[PDB]
């Protein structure tokens, strides 16, 4: 009973609508986006093993129309295949509209668009940092609990063609085998510690030797030893991850075995950043597609 | 035509064709 191309034309609508127009779907629409595609994230494996071509992006933060020229410049879908990083709310200012599509687009394409965790979508993060504000102003507190319970079902991890290591944040130190990712329970929080939480909030550090502390307090750092060590255990070539803005929309770390990804461009009007978007076709040679506002 | 699994190796460009840039108005 889900009128999903109704939800996408709205959604897709206020595309060039110079102010940001808000695309305010009723309580029942976002209510069926957030159940059926919670319905596709538990049937499909915690640790996507996907295939090229695809492309890739990083942080969106409630840019709705950031996201929307993601689309228009690397192709709306199903011209093109996604996966996304992770960190859709907060911070920006329509979150709704950016997850809504997200979802939509999750359930009008399951196979072909995916959507990894972040550190924000866990409700002890987005209730401080915007979302739940959003939530609240714009519809009420129990459609914030309906995502909570749709973000806790959300795949960690993601691998393609058995040689990209994709996650929000970064490796951690309890990770030896891929079958501890598997074996995550699904529903779930987000630990204040552990394999799922350094999955969303580690970092790589190119001044640190192994695993340090990371000025977040939380989770750890990694250095390029650990990241070589780490892709020749697994008979992996790259990791790909986000969490962290960069000024260029993508930077490499310890000898391009390791790629941060960035795709809200000017980050919530603080950072003079680009955003960035990694195409990878099916022989997996990447390059990346970099949007950034004229001057 | 789905890409979800139920030998590659990682390649980049030359370094003039690594980067396609996208400008807009802000
Ligand atoms: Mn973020
Ligand atoms: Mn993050």
């Amino acid at each position: 009973s889900l009128n999903l191309d109704s939800i996408i034309g709205r959604l897709l609508e206020v595309q060039g609508s110079r102010p940001g127009k808000n695309v305010q779907l009723t309580e029942n629409e976002i209510r069926g986006l957030c159940l059926k595609s919670r319905e596709i994230f538990l049937s499909q494996p915690i640790l996507l093993e996907l295939e090229a071509p695809l492309k890739i992006c990083g942080d969106i933060h409630g840019q709705y129309y950031d996201l929307l020229r993601l689309f228009e410049y690397g192709g709306f879908p199903p011209e093109s295949n996604y996966l996304f990083l992770g960190d859709y709310v907060d911070r920006g200012k329509q979150s709704l509209e950016t997850i809504c599509l997200l979802l939509a687009y999750k359930i009008k394409y399951p196979e072909n668009f995916f959507l990894l965790r972040g550190n924000h979508e866990c409700a002890s993060i987005n209730r401080i940092y915007g979302f739940y504000d959003e939530c609240k102003r714009r519809y009420n507190i129990k459609l914030w609990k309906t995502f909570t319970d749709c973000f806790n079902c959300l795949p960690i991890a993601a691998i393609v063609d058995e040689k990209i290591f994709c996650c929000h944040g970064g490796l951690s130190p309890d990770l030896q085998s891929m079958e501890q990712i598997r074996r995550i329970m699904r529903p779930t929080d987000v630990p204040d510690q552990g394999l799922l939480c350094d999955l969303l909030w580690s970092d790589p550090d190119k001044d640190v030797q192994g695993w340090g502390e990371n000025d977040r307090g939380v989770s750890f750092t990694f250095g390029a030893e650990v990241v070589a060590k780490f892709l020749h255990k697994h008979d992996l070539d790259l990791i790909c991850r986000a969490h962290q803005v960069v000024e260029d929309g993508y930077e490499f770390f310890a000898k391009r075995q390791l790629v941060t990804l960035f795709s809200a461009p000017n980050y919530c009007g603080e950072f003079d950043n680009a955003g960035a978007m990694m195409s990878v076709d099916e022989t997996l040679m990447c390059s990346f597609q970099i949007l950034k506002p004229a001057d | 035509k789905g890409i979800l699994k139920n030998r590659k190796t990682v390649t980049w460009p030359e370094e003039g064709k690594l980067r396609e840039y996208f400008y807009f108005e802000l």
